[PDB]
């Protein structure tokens, strides 16, 4: 709601506080000089105010040169309020949740990434093919033939000589 | 949401990936004000038009407290001719609680 | 293989396309703030020296001038920090240079992955490709091992490389290709009685005087 | 910015809007920097691809390494010196300042550590350089002695001192963490830093900045807009200034983050998955080998150093 | 990695082969002395793999 308070507008909402206030101060402040609680007229009790829960909206795509299909991920906030699946981060809706681990192709978070098969999945991320190593006091692996493999690694050195005035 | 996106990309090809875009703020659905049950009128009138005005070397004062003031009366009154507000609007000085 | 990659993966440059990206679009950024007009009655200066005599242009300019003077501020100090970013980037590009291309480097995985045996330098738009050309084993096999071989109560160890057996006969190896070498005393070196060392072998170790001699 | 500055009003986003693209600038730099933490998690733990276990018994010559590898008794697979780091290290979010999530949760970044712990034990350095292959712990720390210049032989006649002073020196470091405080000062202070800079950044709402109030909400209702327009101008100007402010300090505290992060990989990459020749990079004395131990925004190392001890004096020739 | 001990990555100690190295103390900053191995008067050979 949009509440005015003796003058003291504001908006959010009005719930039930245990912040016991001594009978003689009216309002009370957080940080940064806002109004978080306030005893209203004729009534007297002890409202406390809250802005109407905030939260970021976030949009996986995996790009429009292969499809319009778009997964909303409202994080930080519990699926209630308003397929749909629940993270560590937040609830991403617009995805269905799969079993099944693969590797990271769009971050998420805490552990989870996203199309494929004409639709959007949302999965937990594969931390790698698992591969145990049979160890003991006496076995050793020797190679017995190699292979020599080149790889690019590719290093900025320089920018553009911009210059303004 | 995927226009949203394109909007602040300013751009029609969007990389495949995660985009923060805005907030999500349900608005408020209806207004309420909450103003106590005082109902007396402050002697505004008595003020304004004083039987007699003390000089400046004595300039009178009058407290004003514990009631609902009508500047509206006072404002449309094209009486005063200059009326002159530094802090707060003329307009809306019948809005706020003091 | 590396010419394939290089032409069929897109993105495969994409450490230097986004820098070209970043610097370029914080250009272009730069450049759009001269159409906002920070709080003024016009982005442009002619038109507010057009239609306001000095006198009160003053404030409308000074608006422009402070907003516009901040945000080139923003971007001096945001081109600042991403020269610093490139000139860490251009000290390890320099260092892998030093030392991949002018010389082999036995600081592992920091010229490509797998031991590395030498480096090739490639000019790139504003950036260097480097070719790592190492080395890397393919297929192991199994052997049952021992830390020691006791011979008539002598210990030896592997003057370089393991002992190795493929379950019937031991052999001294190097440790990154399997080359099995019968057990002489050229390549193992004695260190006190076997019965201090745990978990070895009894065996026999041979002697190259030994068959010239008879 | 629309939250920050001015949270729920029109009135002065419209304003804020006059101001051009400061407000994609800003967010576009702590994305940027956002995802350069992950980029940093990422580079400096996930040097392996494949997840190593260790093998189901621990008979590993004499070395206790209980103290470093996952308990399965704890309820989230963390060795005793990860827990006791965890306990150790003690960690604003209603104006639209937000902290979003670490891409790689505290349980993979345990599960990096384990299996690069594993990888470690099993198989030496072979398995950062290409496929794992398997060592028995003796032969392996035997040969990392044999790259420092000392013989296998003193390994093996004192295998059972070494692998007892190896135990102890484990043992010596959890009561060297837990008894000295600020043992990770290093992570206290930079999470301290940050969150007293997010403090800082929050009471500079508490300023008038030449404002007649420090709330944009009571000038809007007690202020008629074509003079409150200067009011709201000098607030965002001041609020703004100080957000560009908050930015630029954090993307220097990130570039060294992001500094210390490549050190921090390049160390793991040269002491963990290999033996480091280059003296005084993998701690005091002469290295041998190192383990890695995840950390709260931070990782810890146990570099292994051998450190000669009683010399005795002779008369040489060269 | 030079002054208490010798290096061996190639151009971090001075040019040339490292052999050790001296500090000296310098107002607001440091100079060493890079002592390094430097070849020369080659001559040609007939050389088998």
């Amino acid at each position: 709601v949009n509440f005015n308070f003796n003058g003291l507008t504001g908006t959010g909402v009005l719930t039930e506080s245990n912040k016991k206030f001594l009978p003689f101060q009216q309002f009370g402040r957080d940080i940064a000089d806002t109004t978080d609680a306030v005893r209203d007229p004729q009534t007297l009790e002890i409202l406390d105010i809250t802005p109407c829960s905030f939260g970021g909206v976030s949009v996986i795509t995996p790009g429009t040169n292969t499809s319009n299909q778009v997964a909303v991920l409202y994080q930080d906030v519990n699926c209630t309020e308003v397929n749909v699946f629940q993270t560590r981060a937040g609830c991403l809706i617009g995805a269905e949740h799969v079993n099944n681990s693969y590797e990271c192709d769009i971050p998420i978070g805490a552990g989870i990434c996203a199309v494929a098969s004409q639709s959007i999945i949302a999965y937990t991320m594969s931390l790698g093919a698992e591969n145990s190593v049979a160890y003991s006091n006496n076995s050793i692996a020797i190679p017995t033939n190699f292979t020599i493999s080149v790889t690019t690694e590719i290093l900025p050195v320089s920018m553009t000589k911009t210059s303004v005035d | 949401p995927l226009s949203e996106t394109k909007c602040t990309l300013k751009s029609f090809t969007v990389e495949k990936g995660i985009y923060q875009t805005s907030n999500f703020r349900v608005q408020p659905t209806e207004s309420i004000v909450r103003f106590p049950n005082i109902t007396n009128l402050c002697p505004f009138g008595e003020v304004f038009n004083a039987t007699r005005f003390a000089s400046v070397y004595a300039w009178n004062r009058k407290r004003i407290s514990n009631c609902v003031a009508d500047y509206s009366v006072l404002y449309n009154s094209a009486s005063f001719s200059t009326f002159k507000c530094y802090g707060v609007s003329p307009t809306k000085l019948n809005d706020l609680c003091f | 293989k590396i010419q394939d990659s290089l032409s069929s993966t897109p993105s495969a440059l994409g450490k230097l396309q986004d820098v070209v990206n970043q610097n370029a679009q914080a250009l272009n950024t730069l450049v759009k703030q001269l159409s906002s007009n920070f709080g003024a009655i016009s982005s442009v200066l002619n038109d507010i020296l057009s239609r306001l005599d000095p006198p009160e242009a003053e404030v409308q300019i000074d608006r422009l001038i402070t907003g516009r003077l901040q945000s080139l501020q923003t971007y001096v100090t945001q081109q600042l920090i991403r020269a610093a970013e490139i000139r860490a980037s251009a000290n390890l590009a320099a260092t892998k240079m030093s030392e991949c291309v002018l010389g082999q480097s036995k600081r592992v995985d920091f010229c490509g992955k797998g031991y590395h045996l030498m480096s090739f330098p490639q000019s790139a738009p504003h950036g260097v490709v480097f070719l790592h050309v190492t080395y890397v084993p393919a297929q192991e096999k199994n052997f049952t091992t021992a830390p020691a071989i006791c011979h008539d109560g002598k210990a030896h160890f592997p003057r370089e490389g393991v002992f190795v057996s493929n379950g019937t006969h031991w052999f001294v190896t190097q440790r990154n290709f399997y080359e099995p070498q019968i057990i002489t005393t050229d390549n193992t070196f004695v260190s006190g009685n076997c019965d201090v060392v745990i978990g070895i072998v009894n065996n026999t170790v041979y002697d190259p005087l030994q068959p010239e001699l008879d | 910015c629309t939250m920050y500055i001015c949270g729920d009003s029109t009135e002065c986003s419209n304003l804020l809007l006059q101001y051009g693209s400061f407000c994609t600038q800003l967010n576009r730099a702590l994305t940027g920097i956002a995802v350069e933490q992950d980029k940093n998690t990422q580079e400096v733990f996930a040097q392996v691809k494949q997840i190593y276990k260790t093998p189901p018994i621990k008979d590993f010559g004499g070395f206790n390494f209980s103290q470093i590898l996952p308990d399965p008794s704890k309820p989230s697979k963390r060795s005793p010196i990860e827990d006791l780091l965890f306990n150790k290290v003690t960690l604003q979010k209603f104006n639209g300042l937000t902290v979003l999530p670490p891409l790689l949760t505290d349980e993979m970044i345990a599960q990096y550590t384990s299996a690069l712990l594993a990888g470690t034990i099993t198989s030496g350095w072979t398995f950062g350089a290409g496929p794992a292959l398997q060592i028995p712990f003796p032969m392996q720390m035997a040969y990392r002695f044999n790259g420092i210049g000392v013989t296998q032989n003193v390994l093996y006649e004192n295998q059972k001192l070494i692998a007892n002073q190896f135990n102890s020196a484990i043992g010596k470091i959890q009561d060297s963490l837990s008894s000295t405080p600020s043992a990770l000062g290093k992570l206290q202070d930079v999470v301290n830093q940050n969150a007293q800079a997010l403090n800082t950044l929050v009471k500079q709402l508490s300023s008038n900045f030449g404002a007649i109030s420090s709330v944009l909400n009571d000038i809007l209702s007690r202020l008629d807009p074509p003079e409150a327009e200067v009011q709201i101008d000098r607030l965002i100007t001041g609020r703004l200034q100080s957000l560009q402010t908050y930015v630029t300090q954090q993307l220097i505290r990130a570039a060294e983050i992001r500094a210390s992060a490549n050190l921090a990989a390049t160390k793991m990459s040269e002491c963990v998955l290999g033996q480091s020749k280059r003296v005084d990079f993998c701690g005091k004395g002469y290295h041998l080998m190192s383990f890695p131990q995840s950390a709260p925004h931070g990782v810890v190392f146990l570099h292994v150093t051998y450190v000669p001890a009683q010399e005795k004096n002779f008369t040489t020739a060269p």
